[PDB]
């Protein structure tokens, strides 16, 4: 029980600012050899409060953007532990009920392209990504009423390849939900704004291949074509790069994306 | 690197007049070198910006912070039969998370609003303008907004912090009522679900105790009181 007593001490060391930075570092490294880490974090005294504290304490560094690598590494260790809590079946619902993702949205709103901020956005995205991976509909309901879709769309347009991929994955999960699809296609303005961004991404992908990103972009289009109004609009504004041989090379390895693409073209008839 | 300019008590929030002594006018601003009289319109521009933004920012920040603070405090103090420690912890956390959300919320709108107000005041004063002075105007307005945003934001944060406390007291009323009603029946309130989970499932070293939380475990909550974002931390004075 020597390794596990080492986990308990670190958890207990998160409460005091004196010992927290080191505890954050060590715990974040062990979160995939300790299956029950999330409920121990959630249900211990003051632990989640300490992680929120870590988050809010870098708010003065967001605007003007002065966040350093050291600050970013530290809060990202805290974000790594919240991702762990977001993923676990036993803590996901309580995490959502406490509206903890709202304290991440200021990070997602940043636009600075320095490495400390890109890492901050990617890691924050990873928390939301862990939430929607579990495919609960309570999660999509929460996201829809908290306006994370514009946050994701801005990132899909302007972020690093990694951030664009996580952000598009979140959009994909929202769209796959019946409620999410209806929300995004409720007005032409909403639909159009999403279609426009996806269109820009396809152009970018044709210049700079990213198999993972292309896969999610294609999925999003395919799901959008399930909506009749969106289907008709897509018959007009679907990028020519998705109809011709542009991606034929990079796709002959990806059978799943090819099948999705062919389903998409098929649908638009 | 940059520390907060102000401590929580450097700014009086009772009226907009609390802003005046802290306003900063960079004398090298080209618009000001050319027309020194235009400095006199800056105070009112900032006051109006804060005036139009303070209530929406305050309401939004408290709304965002409330649910998170209530849920986390309810969770942490579930086995605590006393209302006192819980009330104080909630007070400190809510004030802190409200101040944080207020800072994030008001920054960009303050810049936009302070700048618009100045450019408007500058243009009306002198005179009709011109393409080479309208650029001095736009330059001046943007810079002044940058120079006074921290001040305006702190005013609004503090307004929100002061309103947050009593709002939290009201939200935790039923938690206070659970404990008080229990004490009337001669017993200590203990959330039965939490009591079972902690006794049966949590490792001893991190288990919530019936016996209570020991003082050094409160370090998180005390830190919320010491270190409020946007303000110089407190100390032995
Ligand atoms: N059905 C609406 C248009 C509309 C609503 N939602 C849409 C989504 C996509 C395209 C068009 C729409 C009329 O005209």
């Amino acid at each position: 029980q020597v390794d596990r007593e080492k986990i308990y001490q670190w958890i207990n060391e998160l409460s005091s600012p004196e010992t927290r930075e080191n505890a954050l570092l060590e715990l974040s490294k062990k979160r995939e050899s300790v299956p029950d880490l999330a409920p121990m974090l959630w249900h211990s005294f003051g632990t989640i409060a300490a992680l929120l504290q870590e988050i809010v304490n870098i708010y003065p560094s967001i605007n003007p953007p002065t966040l350093t690598a050291h600050q970013s590494n530290r809060v990202c260790n805290a974000l790594a532990l919240l991702q762990c809590v977001a993923s676990h079946p036993e803590t996901r619902s309580a995490f959502l009920a406490a509206h903890i993702p709202l304290f991440l949205y200021p990070f997602l709103h940043t636009v600075s392209k320095t490495r400390p901020f890109e890492y901050l956005r990617l890691t924050s995205l990873g928390v939301i990504g862990a939430l929607v991976k579990t495919d609960e509909q309570e999660v999509i309901n929460f996201l829809l009423t908290t306006e994370i879709i514009p946050l994701c769309l801005r990132i899909m347009e302007s972020g690093s390849e990694l951030s664009k991929t996580v952000a598009t994955f979140i959009l994909q999960k929202i769209l796959l939900d019946d409620t999410g699809l209806a929300y995004i296609c409720q007005t032409y303005e909403r639909f159009s704004h999403v279609a426009m961004i996806l269109g820009k991404m396809v152009l970018q992908l044709s210049k700079e291949p990213s198999a993972r990103l292309l896969k999610h972009v294609v999925r999003c289009y395919l799901r959008l074509s399930d909506n009749p109004r969106a289907r008709e609009a897509l018959r007009q504004c679907l990028p020519d790069q998705l109809k011709d041989t542009t991606f034929a090379q990079v796709l002959k390895d990806d059978t799943t994306t090819k099948r999705w693409l062919a389903q998409l073209v098929k649908n638009l008839q | 690197p940059p520390q907060p300019q102000y401590s929580y008590h450097d700014i009086n929030v009772y009226s907009l007049a609390g802003l005046a002594p802290h306003i900063t006018l960079n004398p090298t601003i080209p618009l000001f070198q050319a027309h020194p009289q235009l400095k006199q319109c800056v105070r009112q521009a900032i006051e109006r910006a804060v005036q139009e933004l303070v209530h929406p920012v305050v309401d939004r920040s408290i709304k965002i912070a409330m649910t998170t603070c209530e849920q986390i405090v309810r969770k942490d103090f579930a086995l605590d039969s006393e209302e006192s420690r819980m009330r104080i912890a909630a007070h400190h956390m809510m004030r802190n998370l409200t101040a944080g959300m207020a800072m994030i919320t008001c920054r960009e709108p303050l810049l936009m609003s302070i700048s618009t107000n100045l450019k408007n005041s500058f243009a009306s004063a002198l005179r009709t303008a011109s393409p080479q002075q309208r650029e001095m105007m736009d330059q001046a307005a943007a810079q002044l907004a940058q120079d006074n945003c921290e001040l305006a934001c702190c005013f609004i944060q503090k307004t929100a912090v002061e309103k947050a406390g009593p709002e939290m007291d009201k939200r935790l009323a039923t938690e206070f009522e659970l404990r008080k009603h229990a004490r009337q029946e001669g017993r200590r309130y203990c959330d039965p679900v939490v009591l079972t989970y902690q006794a049966e499932r949590m490792p001893e070293q991190i288990r919530l105790k019936v016996g209570g939380v020991d003082p050094k475990q409160l370090a998180v909550y005390e830190e919320f009181a010491r270190n409020v974002p946007g303000f110089l931390p407190t100390n032995d004075l």
